[PDB]
RNA sequence: GCCGAGGUAGCUCAGUUGGUAGAGCAUGCGACUGAAAAUCGCAGUGUCCGCGGUUCGAUUCCGCGCCUCGGCACCA
């Protein structure tokens, strides 16, 4: 919102500086954005007035005829150039800031032009350039200078959160920094009413929109430009001038948050009919914009005998037909509370968003909409030199707000701080409460404008905030925590410990968008993502990811192109959806692999991967083995699934060759497990001091059988008494039959208490040869 | 429009049919050959502890 | 008497008091994380394996040592973690070890080691003899190591009475030389019936460098491939 | 949900009297090496966003909707 300083200082007398009212609002709960000068207005610019203007035939210019203090002329193309008013005059050899070439005396269509009658835009005050300013002809006297009434303003730019509606009204704003101990000042609305009938009727049709509406009657209007100050002051918050009339509905709006707005009379009819737009209805907003009305939009309506014509969107902007021009001379002013969903909705139905449905949206005063009436009527009465009428026309009985049970000792219990009661209940008055309590608990109840106030909590953060939240020291809190609180953070520390174990061995972590593109499920072979999104940031990022490594994937490719990697081992862990959310961890192997720098014998590969991947569970002392399954997006000849503590949780292999020929890449392995890892809880066990028995045989076994097979069965019948295995090499070759190979494994045995004899391990090894041939295997 | 034809009657038919060609001349020699024992232990990385 | 907890902000010259800790325990974790098992032994020290492993006698020595075996302080981390490896392949005979320990050496000053232990066939396929291992397995890790920690890494051959003449230099952390790597003196290994076997014993704690983040460059990078025919004797 | 600009070869991207869909590292066989590199011809993975048009290979008129941006209106 912007904050014209002086305005400001106009109901807060004794502000400091700009800076210092930036200081004071944020600690009142408002921070500036920014901080700007805005009127800079050259000595060559001077106030003058428009005898004549005369029509250059042949063109569309004008040759004006001004008292400047002396006479002039200037040639002026704009619309609303005409006798009678005033006008900021640039004098030839002025600098302006809006079109930087220095203005002079220039001969135009043949007239002499002595400067040029500047427009909002060449001023630099607002960014209009569609007409001159309009100043009240007798404004000032011909030919002195402009800034000497209209000088160098500053404008703050506060963000005003939306528990604060009444703050977009600098009124109200200015009654935070009363409370700090500023003196406040109301303008006086003085009117001078006339006790007489109003021309018009009333009939609110939609109470439940209009909860409380008010019109007001001002007539025998004198439309003209507003003062300067006005002017000015409406172009300081952003705002543009338009007249009398329009310009105080918007000056009282700014100033005390309450969406006002003048109908004419001429175009009101019997009355003015607040209802919803029958669907079909038409009407032309303000903005020159002709527009449709969903039958929901609540209007501003007016009817003749037995008619009904709509004159304005209710709450959002008023109809371009009746808005107050020159030859009007009486109005309805409307001044109301509208339902803040019906004018949200609306609002945005209609691609608008006015000064007038952003404050209806938020919220206005439920009750102050009467004193409002005054403000506007007494100021419609000092500019238009109207006659206000007497009476007005409500609608609505809204409740004031209720009373709040507040203790100035919770306050203090709440905040930590020790706050005498005093400076709590003076505060609170300050702030326009009514604080009828005798003490320990009071009886608060609010202004009927503080829409955020309604808990004593509410209240108590307003002691804070005036009193400081500086003012609130430093602690530290000292507890047993319930004991259903004791050890919640093992799931936390547990995985944590993982990555960190893993970006030990040699794994580089990585981070990628939980968003999935639904093409992947095909590129990737995968099942379509179940839940998937409502509004995308695009079509790319549309589902939820429920793998981690089309991702780990793509950021290879990624990488490849960007940089080219010679290899590359990645880890990742990320959050899966898919029937149920699910904690994954996934890998990546790819490039050369290991080995040495020069000689060219690398170690890598699916076996690699799998290497680390064995060292990995080593180190988390949990079962580990792999089992050949088909997975769609894996090289058929290399997929298997992987057993952690003897259940699956997920598969290790290589990506599909089809589909690394897709994403044109070489060749690449992975794995995807899901967290949380098996929990294999510790029995420690004395390791016998005396020596194992140990011995090598090799088993000749058919070529498709899995080395899995082969160890579970000598391991299993190898006897308890077996320490070790191992499988020390693999053959595939002469002396060994069609299609077959041979394991030789290196076996250990060990007793706990004593040595053993040969006799026992033959006993053994033995009947791991028996199981060996009942099954079907070989013993070289 | 006897090159607008056969630009068009040569670039289709060649470039893209020595493609799926070898797309499946190349990416069946593999998925053929590369047929491994993943249940075969692997690389013996060193396994760390406290 | 009730239980009770203390409340209060600690006095300013307590605040980080315990970064030397967490950097040595990161550590450990780091290290246990490629590979190496951790391993403690008696700070105690034979007097013998001064010369047993070509070392400078001990300046603190004992008035009352448990046994004369235990007569001194240790000077090096090494000699027992050698030691403990003969004991190793003596009751069980692994067939290969990474290790590693961290512990505190006397000498003119308490000053904290690490030091590490490679030996056996070495890191490869379980089957497929083609093995990778030795002095370059170590450096292997060590590289990687430092690598994890961000910090630079370098061997430059020096005379250690304790490592083969012909693989034996000094390591240097960030550019200064904080200890050495090699394998240990044939001539030792035969005396202790031990074969061959790798090793290092850098000084904690380790260079501290600063990050300084650096936005890459998205433009291509020209690379070009180059030897240079050098002399058999110059280092690499 | 308004004016206006860009969205083209593992990448960075100009462009438009058009033969240039390309230039600058980078990349694909012979052959100089044991294995490379600085090399000489020989060449284009490119739907120049997607659905449809556009000349003898189209990027560009031209249609609507999409990745990108400034401002704007909101306020992270
Ligand atoms: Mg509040």
């Amino acid at each position: 919102m912007r904050v014209p300083f002086s305005w400001l200082k106009a109901y807060v007398p004794e502000l400091e500086s700009p800076e210092v009212l930036e200081e004071r609002l944020a600690g009142l709960g408002f921070e500036t954005d920014r901080i700007e000068r805005v009127f800079p207005i050259p000595r060559g610019v001077v106030f003058a007035r428009v005898l004549e203007a005369h029509p250059i035939p042949g063109t569309r210019l004008k040759r004006l005829v001004l008292d400047a203090g002396r006479t002039v002329e200037v040639v002026s193309g704009a619309e609303n150039a005409r006798k009678g008013i005033g006008v900021a005059l640039a004098l030839p050899g002025t600098e302006l800031p809006g079109l930087g070439q220095k203005v002079g005396e220039r001969v135009i269509q043949g007239v002499r032009s002595f400067g040029m009658a500047l427009s909002p835009r060449e001023l630099g005050v607002g960014e209009y350039g569609g007409g001159l300013l309009e100043f009240p002809e007798d404004a000032l006297p011909p030919g002195t200078p402009l800034s000497e009434a209209w000088p160098e303003e500053v404008v703050l730019d506060l963000e005003v959160t939306p528990n604060r509606p009444d703050a977009l009204g600098l009124l109200g704003l200015a009654r935070d920094l009363h409370a700090l101990g500023y003196a406040l000042v109301e303008p006086e609305a003085a009117l001078k009413a006339e006790a007489l009938p109003l021309p018009f009727a009333l009939k609110v049709e939609d109470p439940e929109g209009a909860p409380h509406f008010t019109l007001g009657y001002a007539f025998g209007l004198r439309v003209a430009p507003s003062p300067l100050w006005m002017q000015r002051a409406l172009f300081a918050a952003g705002m543009r001038p338009i007249n009398n009339v329009v310009d105080v509905t918007n000056y009282v709006m700014l100033e005390r948050a309450q969406p006002m707005h003048a109908f004419d009379l001429r175009f009101v009819g019997e009355g003015i009919a607040v209802r919803r737009a029958r669907e079909g209805e038409r009407l032309k907003t303000l903005d020159g914009v002709e527009r449709t009305l969903h039958p929901e939009d609540l209007v501003i309506a007016g009817w003749r005998g037995e008619e009904s014509f709509p004159l304005g969107l209710a709450g959002v902007m008023g109809g371009a037909e009746s808005e107050v021009r020159e030859d009007t001379e009486a109005i309805a002013l409307e001044v109301a509370c509208f339902d803040p969903v019906s004018i949200r909705k609306t609002a945005r139905r209609h691609g608008l968003r006015t000064e007038a449905s952003h404050r209806f949206e938020r919220g206005v005063d439920p009750l102050g909409q009467v004193p409002a009436q005054r403000r506007a009527l007494s100021l419609l009465q000092a500019l238009a030199g109207a006659r206000v009428a007497e009476a007005l026309l409500e609608a609505g009985s809204p409740k004031p707000p209720e009373a709040i049970p507040f203790r100035p000792e919770y306050a203090n219990r709440l905040l930590g701080t020790s706050y005498p009661e005093a400076e709590q209940i003076a505060i609170l008055k300050r702030l326009g409460c009514r604080v009828e309590g005798e003490g320990p608990t009071y009886r608060v109840t609010p202004p009927s404008h503080r829409l955020d106030l309604r808990l004593e909590e509410d209240l108590v953060e307003e002691v804070a905030r005036i009193e400081g939240y500086e003012t609130i020291p430093l602690a530290l809190p000292a507890f047993f925590p319930a004991p259903d609180n004791r050890a919640v953070e093992a799931p936390y520390r547990k995985e944590q410990r993982l990555r960190e174990v893993l970006s030990g061995l040699g794994f580089q972590e990585v981070y990628t968008y939980s968003f999935m593109d639904p093409e992947d499920a095909r590129r990737f072979r995968l099942d379509p993502p179940r839940l998937l999104l409502l509004n995308p940031l695009a079509p790319e990022k549309a589902a939820l990811r429920t793998h981690l490594f089309p991702g780990l994937v793509r950021v290879l490719k990624e990488n490849l192109d960007l940089d080219r990697p010679e290899r590359a081992l990645l880890f990742e862990v990320g959050r899966v959806f898919r029937e149920r959310e699910e904690t994954h961890l996934a890998g990546l192997l790819f490039g050369e692999g290991v080995g040495l720098p020069w000689a060219k014998e690398r170690l890598s590969g699916y076996f690699l991967l799998k290497g680390y991947l064995e060292a990995l569970f080593a180190r988390l002392g949990l079962a580990f083995r792999v089992e050949a399954e088909a997975f769609p997006f894996l090289h058929p000849g290399v997929s298997g699934r992987v057993l952690v503590e003897g259940e699956e949780v997920g598969f290790l292999g290589a990506l599909h060759p089809e589909i690394a020929q897709e994403l044109e890449l070489p060749p690449v392995h992975l794995f995807e497990l899901r967290l949380p890892l098996p929990d294999k809880p510790l029995a420690f066990q004395d390791p016998s001091r005396h020596p194992a028995a140990f011995r090598d045989l090799a088993v000749v076994v058919p070529a498709p059988t899995p080395y899995g097979e082969v160890e579970a069965l000598v391991r299993e019948a190898a006897g308890p008494y077996l320490e070790s295995l191992a499988l020390f090499d693999l053959y595939q070759g002469p002396p060994l039959p069609e299609g077959h190979k041979s394991l030789a494994f290196h076996l250990r045995f060990r007793h706990p208490k004593r040595t053993l004899r040969d006799e026992e391990v033959e006993e053994a090894v033995s009947r791991v040869a028996e199981a060996l041939r009942a099954r079907g295997f070989g013993l070289r | 429009g006897q090159e607008l034809n056969a630009i068009k009657a040569a670039l289709e038919a060649a470039l893209e049919a020595r493609e799926k060609a070898l797309e499946e001349a190349a990416l069946k020699e593999a998925l053929e050959r590369e047929r491994v024992d993943v249940s075969l232990p692997g690389a013996s990385l060193f396994s760390g502890g406290l």
